[PDB]
């Protein structure tokens, strides 16, 4: 007869309690845990993965839909003009929504951490030229010209020498930063090289990336 | 520093609404709920993020009138394991078979909850089985036994009112489910296009849409 | 970086190891020594060199499905019909050869359990399921229709989460992937459960100026590893 | 000498009345209660003694009729975290999304109480944000978002009855809240003038009053 | 005054739980376990036959 | 079958009990205690001012 008085909150059903409840079949031994490759224990292990960053945004209509993963880079019109720019926040909708990162962050709310942006050039072995990638922190808007962009944190990127350049986004937490890509140089096309080449952009999170709050997003499902 | 929120057991272990069973006055007097981790119409997307998964799960049953009104009825919840027969009708031997576990609760009593272990002969569930199950069926016309691996069937849930004489109160049974001890494996890229069927990943080719939102040009904001 | 002379059993390739060399899942293929709850070495481990599929400017992609690709072709193909149980790893080596005056990156990547789906349509019908000649294409492979969703509502944008290797004719013209045994069961029928499906998807399309052979080939060469079989059936 | 009664956890950890919720028969059948430590229309001053505070708090739900009658209904209390969506209408999917935790209790059953940890991205709550919110730019017209630091939003509470058809019994839901693990910091001098707005310490300049009572002269009693 | 809260699932009757319940006759010593040949403790010992 | 007897005073809701309740978000790690100057833990330290 151990005396107890029922503290309020009895009989309640909570959808989040980490309680252990009675088992249907106590005498049941499941199929033993065998070893299978590619076990994941945390979602961060996905955020460290190079994924494609949809920068180009044109669904006209679906045949050209695959042109969303690529940049246009040609001789024309020429030097100095802006090539492409994009947002710097995965949660936002959403050129980042291509990444697994963007989608995963869509199942969360609060972010924190550094980001890697890896660009790959896909032109001929012969074509050269250099381009300027500049990072712009939250405060302050898109710098109007390269001269102003150079002053900020930036990366002078060549083709002819290296084809893969990684840009490190230093930090993000809660305008939300900007990244601008510039024609520093002309687009050289020897003789038979195509005047226009395309670029693929890869993005991923740093090892110090964290999310904090579970939340569920938008999908549809009919009969 | 805190990375527990990004753990699987923090990513799934939430009780979701999975089953909604109607027991009206004037369907046949019983119901069989084939267990499917869907129903909670988003876990679907959250699950096909991985290919091979394995988990134990706790079910919880909240039962009431459509009013929400509470009535002193005595229900019987029955777990019907895979392979075992489902109740043919209201008074078939399936209620008494006792192999299939049973839960007898009133509604004045608080919601009944039960745990269910992992029930596949395989080492883990599959959300994708590209091929045909053991063993291969021929004879044409058939094109239906595909991407369906019955090794992932978790069994069925059945409810009474109970018999023999009919109830007086219209009842609804809200079914809640939560995962535990989750271990996933090789990761899939997350869906981008709308679902069409359950147990089949077809899509609307006529209407393909971009993964995320879009702009007018790249150089603008 | 000059020279290449690689030979095994009977087959012979000529590649190199001057750029990116090897991508594995993080685990080499191995055997098993439990209660399960033949190991050919002097025939199977030979480079099966598939058929070089062409690549036009306006291609959309291709994808083979293992182990269907070889199950009806090769000495290996033979001892798969006669045996019922199967287990192996793979040394996929994709190599495209083209000039410096071309351009256009490719994505060699392996997607385990590649369940596919076709478009509902045609006549006004709502539901349909893909034929055997699209789920098990065989050596020739199958030209996919909708890349962006991998004929499965699956964005390529996130495909790199799975084992992958880039082929950019600027830098690299060769790809090498090592794939281990991946299954919920330690053994499965090789005939009716095609595991991972290799797929080659072009993102930056092949381009060239006027008059320059618009068709560069893709030599896919693969070789099994740690193959394993058990019980066998009768011969014809 | 004994100063345990004058410690913070002895100075705040008492459950105060924060919410008065009406659920009539014939507003729409639901209610959304934005969490505000006020309501207990004295806690502000008791809180505005300090600037930075941080605490977890346990909420308790007492439900009855205006009569005081106890009726066999099954309520659903739902915690909706910051940023997360609010119920669009009574039957929106925000009830089933399950990310936002839910509490199913009867009224025959005793008051449900649940605890809520400290939920700010900041290291502590702020009751004073001298400046404009992240990121207040220029371009006028807007000027209401002042002294409002959304880092202090603790989430929201929503209730059903439950569906589908509305109840027969009129309900009122009393919400009680109690603090835990309080730790304050830089102390403010206590308010002297009557409050006028929420999230803003304005005062009535036309009607200023002395801090305490007053006398006729200093030399008198 | 030991604080307890009824975790949901109380009062339920489950056909399989191995809970221990009150004995009808507390003061009763059953007939003692004697030795009988051919004792079976697991059904597998039958499947080997 | 743990024997219990419900001592009177059950189900009472007292605004002063030092009870611990189920947490809404068990899997949630709050923003960590950073260092902020001028912490006060007892009101007397103000009364000495």
């Amino acid at each position: 007869g151990f005396p107890t008085e029922l503290k309020p909150g009895t009989n309640q059903f909570l959808t989040t309690d980490d309680g252990v409840s009675a088992p249907i079949l106590p005498n049941f031994h499941p199929t033993p845990c065998i070893h299978i490759p590619g076990e994941v224990r945390n979602l961060l292990e996905l955020c460290q993965v190079e994924t494609i960053l949809e920068v180009n945004n044109v669904p006209t209509n679906a045949t050209s839909l695959m042109e969303r993963l690529r940049f246009p880079v040609s001789a024309q019109a020429g030097k100095g003009e802006l090539c492409a720019v994009f947002r710097a926040d995965p949660g936002r909708s959403g050129p980042w929504q291509s990444t697994l990162l963007g989608q995963l962050c869509g199942y969360y709310t609060q972010w924190s951490g550094s980001l890697e942006v890896t660009f790959m050039f896909t032109g001929s072995f012969m074509a050269t030229g250099k381009m300027l990638i500049a990072y712009t922190p939250p405060g302050g808007p898109l710098p109007k010209d390269r001269a102003t962009a150079m002053l900020g944190t930036h990366v002078i990127w060549d083709f002819g020498l290296q084809s893969s350049v990684t840009l490190v986004i230093p930090w993000i937490s809660n305008t939300t930063g900007l990244v601008s890509i510039w024609y520093q140089t002309n687009y050289v096309v020897p003789i038979g090289a195509p005047n226009t080449a395309y670029i693929i952009a890869l993005a991923a999170a740093q090892k110090n990336f964290t999310m904090q709050l579970c939340k569920d997003a938008s999908d549809i499902l009919q009969t | 520093h805190s990375t527990a929120e990004t753990t699987l057991d923090s990513f799934f272990s939430r009780a979701g609404l999975v089953g909604e069973i109607d027991l009206p006055l004037e369907p046949n007097g019983y119901a069989n709920w084939d267990i499917d981790i869907t129903g909670y119409a988003q876990m679907r997307r959250k699950v096909e993020l991985f290919t091979y998964m394995r988990f134990d799960a706790e079910f919880t049953f909240v039962a009431c009138t459509p009013t929400g009104e509470v009535v002193p009825q005595l229900l019987q919840y029955m777990f019907v394991p895979p392979g075992a027969p489902k109740p043919d009708s209201r008074e078939s031997l399936a209620w008494q078979t006792a192999t299939n576990p049973s839960v007898f609760v009133k509604l004045s009593d608080p919601p009944a909850q039960v745990s269910v272990p992992f029930m596949s002969p395989a080492s883990a569930y599959q959300w994708f089985y590209d091929g045909y199950p053991t063993f291969g069926e021929h004879k044409q016309e058939k094109d239906l036994e595909y991407g369906a691996c019955p090794n992932n069937m978790m069994g069925t849930f059945s409810v009474r009112t109970v018999g023999t004489s009919k109830s007086k109160y219209p009842l609804v049974v809200r079914i809640y489910m939560r995962m535990k001890h989750v271990r996933a494996w090789i990761p899939r890229p997350m869906r981008n296009q709308n679902y069409l069927f359950k147990a089949n990943p077809n899509y609307a080719g006529n209407s393909i849409k971009p993964t995320g939102a879009s702009r007018t040009a790249i150089t603008t904001l | 970086d000059r020279v290449a002379q690689l030979t095994i059993g009977n087959s012979t390739i000529t590649t190199q190891e001057a750029a990116n060399i090897i991508v594995g899942y993080g685990e080499w293929p191995s055997y098993c020594s439990d209660s399960d709850a033949t190991r050919p070495d002097v025939s199977v481990n030979r480079f099966y060199t598939l058929d070089t599929k062409l690549w036009e400017k306006s291609s959309k992609g291709w994808y083979w499905k293992f182990p269907d690709v070889l199950t009806e072709t090769g000495v290996f193909g033979q001892n798969a019909q006669f045996h019922y149980l199967y287990r192996s790893g793979f040394c996929i080596h994709v190599q495209c050869n083209a000039s410096k005056f071309h351009q256009g990156a490719l994505l060699v990547a392996v997607l385990p359990e590649y369940v596919i789906g076709t478009v509902a349509g045609g006549t006004g019908t709502e539901d349909s399921h893909p034929p055997y000649k699209q789920t098990q294409p065989g050596a020739d492979g199958f030209e996919l229709q909708h890349p962006y969703v991998l004929d499965a509502g699956i964005p390529i944008s996130q495909l790199t989460v799975c084992p992958h290797q880039w082929i950019n004719l600027r830098t690299n013209n060769c790809a090498t992937i090592i794939v281990p045994y991946i299954n919920a069961l330690p053994f499965d029928s090789a005939l009716n459960h095609c595991n991972f499906g290799l797929l080659v998807v072009p993102i930056s399309p092949l381009d060239y100026d006027q008059g320059a052979t618009p068709v560069i080939p893709i030599t896919i060469t693969l070789a099994p590893m740690c193959s394993e079989f058990a019980g066998l059936r009768q011969a014809v």
